[PDB]
RNA sequence: ACUUGGUAGUACACUACU
RNA sequence: ACGAGUGUCGUACCAAG
């Protein structure tokens, strides 16, 4: 109701106002106070301001366009000379910034492992291997630094002949589960754990081995370090450009390939083969051969041994005393590891210290990836020892999971490439998969951009190499990979010319064939061979996804990020003086151009919708309560500013920094800084804490800061109530070489930014259902569309401009004049600018957004004032330095030379830095995107003016994401050459970005001819392209370790996503096999392990167990891609249906087969089938057994899983929550929790919702605190800790399985183990009864209810494979008419809200479709007897106990709602864009293409169906009124008449049509019925030939047909072959009253025309010509050839009107000549004759 | 959807469901496979192939034509153009039959004499009887139809419905693995898929 | 510096865009 | 030694003799 008077006096506003010219200040102040609801017109302000700035905008556009004649054609080309100069500059810069070492022994281990082949002669017994190792260690011959220590270690592990005694002692120890037991010179503490015997080793040797060799205690503690002990030096790296270093790296690679390419002497037999070999071999035999060859090599054995040895090292790193050591072994009887004492591995930031030992018969037969310490002679061969290696949990996890990554990489790089050698690929892949250091990340991350920009037409790669590229080469493989990248960059440009376009087959409606030719001419990058363009791009983009996530150390990365932010802020403070400029100064904005462009764009956008404000309010719940918005009630983290001494405070110590030490604290000990010393040492320290969003909302509601008013009013009040904004930051932890800063703010800042972001979002052209962080694959289709359009523009235009030239040249082909003509024809040009902006959010001019708020016509003056006040306050925000960074900087003891952090914080007087111009990461995505689109509109205008200066044709398209930009330009001109145009276009693109305060990134921006690259998506000249491998590799490296089924489901979803992006079937099967194998490895479920379920369920093999019960996925690859994770149940049901259906109904639709289920008997069913059917009936369609305790759970907290392991419940995270204390207070009350349960029981809708007002929201939060899984979502689940959880504690009970409907402690503790869970599940399932009616319910509500499942089942049943075809025209396609396959229209949350509130019209749904959704849900509830069973159970329990149990009824209600939610969610199948070999026009076409594309890798087949797969049903027959059946009849007859005219002989067309009409049916409706509908309608004038041939035509039909002459009646007596390319006979007839014209011509020569009239006078001729040719006839008349004229004749002439609109008239010869000749005398619009007219 | 239309050995109703034969381009229909045409044959005792083709149209169709585009990334477009008087759907079907039947008969020679040779007849009997016992897999009906078509063209449609099944399942493996494979024909992949599937299924059985 | 004993569950970790 | 790094860190911690 009121605005903000404070905005006018704000310092930020005063600075913004005084920086503008006086008229601009007047315009801004008049625009803020403009009221579009009280002015004469809504656009009065925008039009006035647009007119005021029009002259400057026009001058800028014209001046930029006139630069096209000043271009020289010399753009930035990435040729070899420029790359060499950039590389030289890079080498100088890196030599300056790092310490370069040319010596070899400074190399770090490329792989932290050494390996040797196993000995077939020796035994694989642990004790025998231990004895052999002990004998080999003692018999070391020679003298070295640690030889005596190694021999002593061998001595103190000998057992002599007491192997039996050792085994019995170990068994006795392990049976009951310390005092070492003297066996023989060995102090054995456990199996393979020994105690350091002081009598067998010298003290000096022991100190040397444990301090110098292992680093155990060699250092001095932090409290004792002094000034002379701190290390100051630059990071030391190897000379990557040195010749000797490169030769050494090449020698290492050659030796690795020589040793690791041998054969294992075994037979490949593992889980992957035995489970998926049939499918892999069927999809592609070459993939099976490749993986079988991989399994036979030393690479596979080496990496598997390393993974197993790392697992065995981790499993014994828990209880290690300071004077002991351990021996770890693997399946290789020659490779051992010594594990040295360290901290407990499961503690905070703990490491593991190990040393690998290999016994090998011959020297030089050792795999040494730069890790060897020494090879010494011993009895019977040699013993190799590696250096001590210290690793942390993430690096150990990467090592353990490496084999899957190695297999995936090897199979991806070799797919369909006979020119590549498997050994080179395996060598590269083993070196890139076992790398756990930042050395190769620093190369993989920039290699993408470097090679892509070197391959480009034009790019700024030279300056990127010279200034930003910085290899970090600490290992020899880093040097090798640097050389590989250098060679690739050198060869990219001079092999660019080897890419060729495919022949384009276009048909006026679609492009059948397109893309890049697949010829193996390009040179392979990472290993010798030849690749195609697609394989080249895959090699460029694939290694970026090998990299490990989270290799950054907080200690250094926090300082790095703080330094980056503070450097940007200081540079802006001390060097950015002007806000507005006109010469494209960096970090400045052209004021008038910005204002004019914003006005023009706002006028265009707001004119398209008359209810934009209502769309903003309704789409974002502006008038609803704050508790109904998801982003305001989430479990995400927000910031709190206050006094948190008690919460954060968790003997005295003094700081290490001398600048913060009191004179009375010197006589103390130095210690690591914590909250207390930081608080004491900082005067102006502001206190803060991080809480959860929902908890912050609870606290704000409790303290009456937020009320029950609509959220928009609260936001508007908060915009003026909250004036000081505070932010903190943390490191994202991404796989790049440098981390990204992420900013966390307060709740009030969240509300204020939410309002502005939602206002700016509705104008953006982005999809509202997707996120900025996750761009949908729909863009993959959009790109294609654009390209197709542009291709058409390139084909029609050039041809149109070169028709005359081609005709003349051809007549002269059957010479100097020939080339003279050929150089005068218009040439075409294609350009693709793929750009990213540099520092999108950091180096941006925030002030421009001010105008975006002032010029908005959909806001009131008060709203504008409040929003602008919020923005002024936001420009005053303060970033809080994290306490950890302050700890880091307060224990240094040495002043940094040029400390930016100390300077910007006043020598650490405070912890806050003022950040003005940097709007933080992701806060203003939509506003910035809108301004970016305005900039692209300005650039497009400049290009259009420039091209029309050349009298050419142009088509500019621009896709704009947050900062990613893709601009495609198609140009057709005969004036200047193409390089000048390219140079001009790039210069103007850079200048257009600089005009709006943006800046093109020199690292990711490049220019191509035929390669579109939007966000991770490619368009290779009309053909969509995606690097599907990044979905496979990410499925291996990324794992949350939540549980077996959860990990398996996530990996299957990744495989499905890869399939949707064009993954060949064999590789998808390999990915699924690897996912299953890794999930079974992690949770000990392989055949013969602890948790193997095969012998606990009625299943012969793992194919017969549902994947929810740790089985494997048995489903065709067609079902997985289209449904996913519900394909197992569908395939099992289909197999049952085929098995038990009579042979007379075997080849019918799935519906007809299901109708025969009632004739089955339960007695003749296999026990496995009964088991799985019971699971489907009671665990999927019901909630008979709870995976965990459900009290406090909501309707959406029950997945598809059955056995869910428990996770961490961090008490430290929970106690920070304000609402958790309230919950604990209520729990410790006499009758509080029971009253809360009663309140929830009286209002059950709070189980689906979570409170739509203040009181219900608070009660629901307190109730949800009982969930025991909601508490696990608020806690910390470290993937490394959960990784070691499955290794250290494998037999611990973790599963909270609780039967059938209620029948010192570790942080993770369940009730039963996995095997006990299996046993209980079988005991409980057998107690249930399955009946034929139960099977009917299963089939009716898993298959029959969903049209999509019916379609999929029918495709599996009715498919008939056809002819093999070749992939040439891959295209993006969604499912056509998929809205007919949606059983339930709305989202499950909305449907459950409507069901609970019993209200079809809820605050977010359409009341019409929600009624049908509700009736579907009610039918499901009624037919499955869910509510009746719930009532019976409740009544039985109450009668048994005597009094009503609130807990039991609440649990039953929760189960009911969870079952309903799961059923509604199982209906929605998110079938997004698919990449298919051809174009899909129907649902049958889509299904057939998808099915035929997924059976072989080499070719795709044609699939037909015996019957209709999309049988009419409840969503297909229904939802179709009279007009729908009318359209069905129209389509049927339009199809049948032309089918008869095209494929049926002339003498048999009438009989064929009669048979079609009387006997067949179309879309389940009889053809006779359709013919009766069209005869009894008003549209029978559209089927005159049909009525005439049958005989149902009347004179009334003819009168109706010839009575429509009033609107000039246009008919085409014949169809043109191509109306866009102007091919085919033109036979057109236009008729009105007393006038008619008929035109005949072929291609572009109108042969003649006849004009029949009633008054032969020139006036009537001209008026009739204007009235006829001005109709909607579709003939162009300007693409026709110009003809000569003769006196006395009349001609159809065309003339230009709107530079794209034309006028067609009929003129006389003298008229044309006179007007043209007087028009020459003074652009140049002359009357052009086309055709002759006979009057 | 409706009952089949029997005009000679052709089935016009099943022509309606053959989407790859509904091209209006003479070159596309002429250069198809026998697999695309096999779906149209339901002779049921026909000794000739040129009777039902009289029910196909005789109007001129389109044919492809190519043309270079004057652009920096050079490429050639191929479009449709109104064909001559002899480019008819019936003529394209006739040419398809003439080429593809010969190609298939060369691919299933199995003899030093020819396709009709009695040893080849016994081999084809064994091939058809394999699918008579083993449940029809996805890559069998296509071959059955092509064999039937080529027997009709070779004048022994009689010796296709007279096929008598001769079972020891181990014998099949040998007889099949020793069966040679084609290289040039579209059956360079089809017949090998058939052999692989049949041997795998008999191993499972 | 050395010997013995005792203690230790996670990076207490995490944003915007649905 | 190993991890990190042109930011001083990790390289277990505590008590006793
Ligand atoms: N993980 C993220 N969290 C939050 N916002 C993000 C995230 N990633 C991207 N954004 C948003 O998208 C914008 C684009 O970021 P992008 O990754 O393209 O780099 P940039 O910050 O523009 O810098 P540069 O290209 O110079 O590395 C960011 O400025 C930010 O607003
Ligand atoms: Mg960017
Ligand atoms: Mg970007
Ligand atoms: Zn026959």
């Amino acid at each position: 109701k009121t605005g903000c008077p404070e905005f006018w006096k704000h310092p930020i506003y005063k600075e913004f106002k005084m920086s503008m010219p006086v008229p601009e200040r007047r315009l801004f102040e008049e625009s803020v106070k403009f009221n579009a609801y009280e002015s004469e017109r809504w656009n009065t302000n925008l039009v006035k301001i647009r007119e005021y700035t029009k002259k400057d905008y026009s001058e800028h556009i014209s001046k930029s366009a006139k630069n096209i004649f000043l271009a020289s054609g010399f753009y930035k080309q990435p040729n070899k000379n420029e790359i060499s100069e950039g590389w030289t500059l890079m080498v100088e810069r890196v030599q300056d910034q790092r310490e370069i070492s040319k010596s070899l022994h400074d190399q770090k281990p490329s792989i932290h492992f050494i390996w040797g082949a196993h000995n077939p002669g020796n035994s694989n017994n642990a004790t025998f291997k231990l004895i052999l190792l002990s004998k080999s260690l003692q018999s070391i011959k020679g003298i070295s630094t640690y030889t005596e220590a190694f021999k002593s270690l061998g001595k103190m592990m000998d057992i002599g002949d007491k192997a039996i005694e050792y085994e019995e002692f170990c068994m006795s120890l392990k049976s009951k589960a310390l005092e070492p037991k003297q066996i023989n010179n060995a102090l054995v503490l456990w199996e393979q754990q020994f105690m350091i015997n002081n009598d067998l080793i010298d003290k000096s040797e022991k100190l040397k081995l444990f301090k110098n060799f292992c680093g155990i205690g060699k250092h001095k503690q932090f409290k004792n370090k002094m000034l002379e002990d701190l290390e100051v030096s630059k990071p030391k790296i190897l000379d990557f450009d040195d010749a000797n270093m490169y030769l050494a790296s090449l020698t290492m690679m050659e030796q690795s390939k020589k040793i690791l390419s041998k054969s294992n002497g075994l037979k490949p037999d593992n889980f992957i083969l035995n489970e998926f070999g049939s499918r892999i071999k069927d999809a592609n035999k070459e993939t099976y051969d490749n993986m079988h060859k991989i399994f036979e090599t030393g690479y596979w054995q080496c990496i598997s041994d390393f993974s197993t040895l790392m697992k065995n090292i981790l499993s014994v790193s828990q209880y290690n005393r300071h004077n002991t050591f351990r021996i770890a072994m693997c399946a290789n009887n020659n490779v051992f590891a010594i594990v040295f004492p360290s901290a407990d591995i499961k503690t905070k930031k703990a490491t593991v210290v190990y040393s690998i030992i290999v016994l090998h018969k011959e020297e030089e037969n050792i795999f040494n990836p730069g890790c060897l310490h020494g090879t010494f002679k011993c009895m019977n061969g040699y013993i190799s020892i590696s250096r001590a290696i210290r690793l942390d949990k993430e690096r150990c996890q990467r090592i353990v999971s490496s084999p899957g990554l190695f297999l995936t990489t090897c199979l991806l790089f070799k797919h369909d490439n006979p020119t590549l050698v498997m050994s080179d690929i395996m060598n590269f892949s083993i070196y890139t998969s076992l790398s756990i250091t930042k050395s190769v990340l620093s190369l993989t991350e920039p290699a993408r951009y470097m090679i892509m920009n070197s391959l480009a037409i034009s790019s700024n790669v030279k300056d990127y190499i010279a200034e930003k590229f910085s290899p970090y080469t600490k290992t020899l493989f880093s040097v090798y990979m640097t050389r590989l990248i250098k060679n690739a960059c050198f060869d990219a440009y001079d092999q660019r010319q080897r890419v060729q376009l495919r022949d384009i087959y276009l048909s006026d409606y679609d492009i059948t064939q397109k893309g890049i030719k697949d010829n193996r001419e390009l040179t392979s990058i990472w290993f010798p061979g030849s690749v195609t363009l697609k394989e080249y791009l895959t090699q460029i983009y694939l290694p970026f996804y090998f990299n490990a996530k989270g290799l950054h150390e907080k200690h250094h990365v926090m300082v790095d990020l703080a330094k980056t932010i503070l450097e940007i802020e200081c540079e802006q403070r001390e060097n950015i003086k002007e806000i507005w400029s006109t010469n494209c100064t960096k970090q400045t904005v052209n004021l008038k151009i910005l204002i004019h462009s914003l006005c023009k764009n706002l006028l265009a956008d707001t004119s398209r919708h008359n209810h934009l404000r209502n769309r903003i309010e309704n789409r974002n719940n502006f008038r609803r309560s704050i508790t109904t918005i998801s982003t305001f009630t989430s479990s995400k983290s927000c910031l709190k500013i206050g006094d948190f001494r008690k919460e954060k405070e968790l003997r005295k110590m003094r700081l290490a920094n001398p600048m913060f030490v009191t004179d009375e604290q010197v006589c103390l000990e130095v210690g690591h800084c914590n909250y207390e010393m930081l608080r004491n040492a900082m005067p102006n320290y502001t206190d803060y804490i991080s809480t959860k969003v929902f908890d912050r909302l609870y606290e704000l509601l409790d303290k009456k800061v937020l009320t029950d008013k609509p959220v928009i009013e609260q936001i508007m009040d908060m915009m003026i109530d909250h004036k000081k904004f505070y932010f903190t930051f943390f490191n994202k932890g991404q796989k790049t070489s440098k981390d990204r800063e992420i900013f966390v703010g307060e709740y009030e800042a969240k509300m204020c930014m939410y309002a502005v972001e939602r206002i700016a979002k509705e104008r953006c052209k982005l999809n509202p259902d997707e996120m900025i962080s996750e761009p949908g694959d729909g863009k993959l289709k959009v790109l294609e569309q654009k390209s197709e359009q542009e291709i058409r523009f390139l084909v029609e235009t050039t041809r149109q401009k070169n028709r005359e030239i081609d005709e003349a040249i051809e007549a002269l082909a059957t010479l100097g004049k020939i080339e003279k003509l050929s150089l005068g024809k218009a040439k075409g040009l294609k350009m693709e600018i793929n750009a990213d902006m540099s520092k999108w959010s950091a180096q941006d001019v925030f002030y421009k957004y001010f105008w975006l708020i002032a010029l908005d016509p959909i806001l009131y003056p008060q709203e504008k004032e409040r929003i602008l006040y919020f923005m002024c306050n936001y420009m005053d925000k303060e970033l809080i330095l994290p306490d950890e960074l302050l700890f880091n900087l307060l224990d240094q003891k040495v002043a940094y030379q040029n400390d930016i952090i100390a300077t910007m914080t006043n020598q650490l007087n405070s912890n806050t830095v003022l950040i003005k111009r940097n709007w933080l990461q992701g806060n203003f995505n939509y506003t910035s995107s809108y301004v970016h689109s305005c900039a692209m509109s300005v650039y497009k205008e400049i290009l259009k003016e420039a091209i029309t200066l050349l009298d050419g044709s142009i088509l500019v398209n621009s896709l704009v994401h947050s900062d990613d930009n893709q601009t495609s330009i198609t140009i057709v001109q005969d004036k200047m050459e193409n390089d000048k145009i390219i140079d001009f276009a790039m210069k103007e693109f850079e200048r257009a970005c600089l005009t709006f305060g943006c800046q093109a990134n020199m690292k990711k921006t490049y220019v191509t001819n035929c390669i579109k690259e939007f966000v991770s998506l490619f368009n290779l000249y009309g053909e969509p392209f995606s690097i599907y491998g990044r979905f496979l590799l990410t499925s291996v490296g990324d794992c949350a370790y939540i549980g077996p089924y959860e990990d398996l489901a996530s990996r299957i979803s990744s495989a499905q996503t890869a399939i949707k992006h064009g993954c060949p079937p064999s590789l998808a099967w390999v990915s699924i096999a690897i996912s299953h194998w890794m999930t079974s490895l992690t949770y000990n479920m392989l055949p013969g392990q602890s948790n193997d379920p095969i012998d606990y369920f009625p299943a012969e093999n793992r194919k017969d167990i549902p994947i929810e019960l740790n089985g494997v996925l048995d489903a065709p690859l067609s079902m997985i891609s289209t449904v996913g994770l519900e394909s197992g149940n569908l395939y099992f049901l289909i197999k049952l249906l085929s098995k038990y259906t009579p042979v007379m109904q075997k080849r019918e639709s799935v519906v007809n087969q299901i109708a025969e289920v009632k004739n089955w008997k339960v007695e003749d069913l296999t026990d496995n089938e009964i088991f799985r059917l019971k699971i489907l009936r009671y665990l999927v369609l019901d909630a008979e057994m709870d995976p965990s305790d459900i009290m406090g759970e909501t309707s959406d907290m029950r997945g598809r899983s059955i056995l869910t392991p428990r996770k961490f419940t961090t008490a430290g995270s929970l106690r920070k929550l304000y609402s958790f204390s309230k919950y604990q207070d209520r729990l410790s009350s006499p009758g509080g929790m029971v009253e809360l349960f009663t309140y929830l029981l009286e209002k059950p809708e709070l189980l689906v919702t979570k409170g739509e007002d203040m009181k219900d929201y608070m009660e629901s939060v307190i109730f949800r605190y009982n969930s025991k899984r909601f508490k696990e979502s608020l806690s910390i689940q470290n993937p490394a800790q959960l990784f070691i959880e499955q290794i250290l504690f494998s037999h611990k009970p973790v599963i909270d399985f609780s039967g059938i409907r209620d029948k010192k402690e570790p942080d993770i503790l369940g009730k039963v183990t996995f095997t006990e869970a299996y046993r209980l599940l079988m005991r409980d399932l057998s107690s249930l009864e399955l009946t034929n009616d139960d099977i009917q319910v299963i089939y009716s509500y898993i298959i029959l209810n969903d049209p999509m499942m019916i379609t999929i089942a029918n495709t599996h049943i009715l498919s008939i494979y056809g002819s093999p075809q070749r992939r040439m025209g891959m295209s993006c396609s969604t499912m056509p008419e998929f809205r007919n396959l949606k059983l339930i229209h709305h989202s499950p949350a909305l449907v459950l809200r409507a069901y609970s509130k019993n209200n079809p019209d809820i605050q977010g749904a359409d009341p019409t479709e929600m009624a049908r959704d509700l009736v579907h849900l009610k039918e499901f509830v009624e037919n499955t007897n869910l509510e009746e069973k719930m009532k019976v159970r409740i009544a039985m329990n109450e009668a048994e106990k005597g009094q009503r149990d609130i807990v039991f009824e609440l649990k039953e209600m929760t189960r009911f709602y969870q079952v309903c939610y799961e059923y509604v969610k199982s209906t929605e199948h998110k079938i997004k864009v698919f990449i298919l070999p051809a174009k899909s026009y129907t649902t049958t076409d889509f299904c057939s293409l998808m099915q035929g594309n997924l059976i072989k890798d080499k070719e795709w087949y044609t699939v037909h169906y015996l019957k209709q797969i999309l049988s009419g049903g409840h969503k297909a027959i229904m939802q179709h009124n009279a007009t729908s059946e009318q359209n069905i009849a129209f389509e049927c007859f339009k199809l049948i008449t032309h089918f008869a005219d095209s494929f049926i002989d002339s003498l048999s067309r009438s009989a064929f049509l009669q048979l079609i009409i009387d006997e067949f049916s179309y879309k389940d409706v009889k053809v006779s019925k359709l013919y009766d509908i069209i005869k009894n309608g008003y549209n029978r004038t559209d089927f005159i030939p049909l009525l005439f041939r049958t005989g149902d035509l009347r004179q009334a039909d003819l009168d109706k047909y010839d009575a429509m002459k009033s609107h000039e009646r246009v008919t085409w007596n014949d169809w043109q072959t191509s109306r866009h390319l102007d091919m085919g006979s033109i036979n057109l007839t236009i008729t009105g009253y007393n006038r008619s014209i008929t035109i005949i011509g072929e291609d572009n020569k109108l042969t003649y025309a006849e004009l029949c009239l009633t008054r032969k006078t020139p006036e009537n001729i001209t008026i009739s010509g204007r009235k006829l040719l001005g109709s909607r006839h579709g003939l162009k008349f300007e693409n026709m050839s110009k003809i000569q004229t003769y006196p006395g004749n009349y001609y159809i002439t065309y003339r230009k009107k709107d530079r794209h609109q034309f006028v067609y008239q009929i003129h006389s010869h003298e008229s044309i000549t006179r007007r043209n000749e007087e028009h020459m005398a003074i652009i140049y619009n002359e009357i052009t004759p086309v055709c002759v007219v006979n009057v | 959807e409706g009952p089949p239309i029997k005009t000679g050995l052709l089935d016009l109703t099943e022509l309606m469901k053959s989407q790859d034969l509904l091209n209006l381009n003479y070159d596309n229909i002429r250069n198809s496979n026998l697999i695309s045409f096999s779906k149209l044959i339901c002779c049921e005792g026909s000794d000739n192939i040129n009777d039902g083709l009289e029910f196909l149209s005789d109007d001129p169709m389109n044919f492809t034509e190519g043309e270079a585009i004057h652009s920096t990334p050079i490429f050639n477009i191929y479009y449709s153009k109104r064909g001559e008087r002899h480019m008819t759907y019936r003529n394209a079907i006739k040419l398809l039959i003439e080429r593809e039947t010969k190609i298939f008969e060369e691919a299933f020679t199995f003899s030093e004499n020819g396709f009709i040779s009695p040893e080849n007849l016994g081999c084809l009997e064994a091939v058809v009887s394999l699918i008579k016992l083993l449940k029809t897999n996805e890559w069998s009906t296509v071959i059955d139809k092509c064999i039937h078509i080529c027997l009709i063209k070779n004048g022994m449609d009689h010796m296709y419905h007279s096929f008598d099944v001769p079972i020891n399942w181990v014998m099949f493996r040998e007889f099949i693995n020793s069966l040679p494979g084609t290289d040039i024909p579209p059956w360079n992949v089809m017949t090998e898929n058939f052999k692989k599937k049949c041997i795998a299924l008999i191993n499972s059985k």
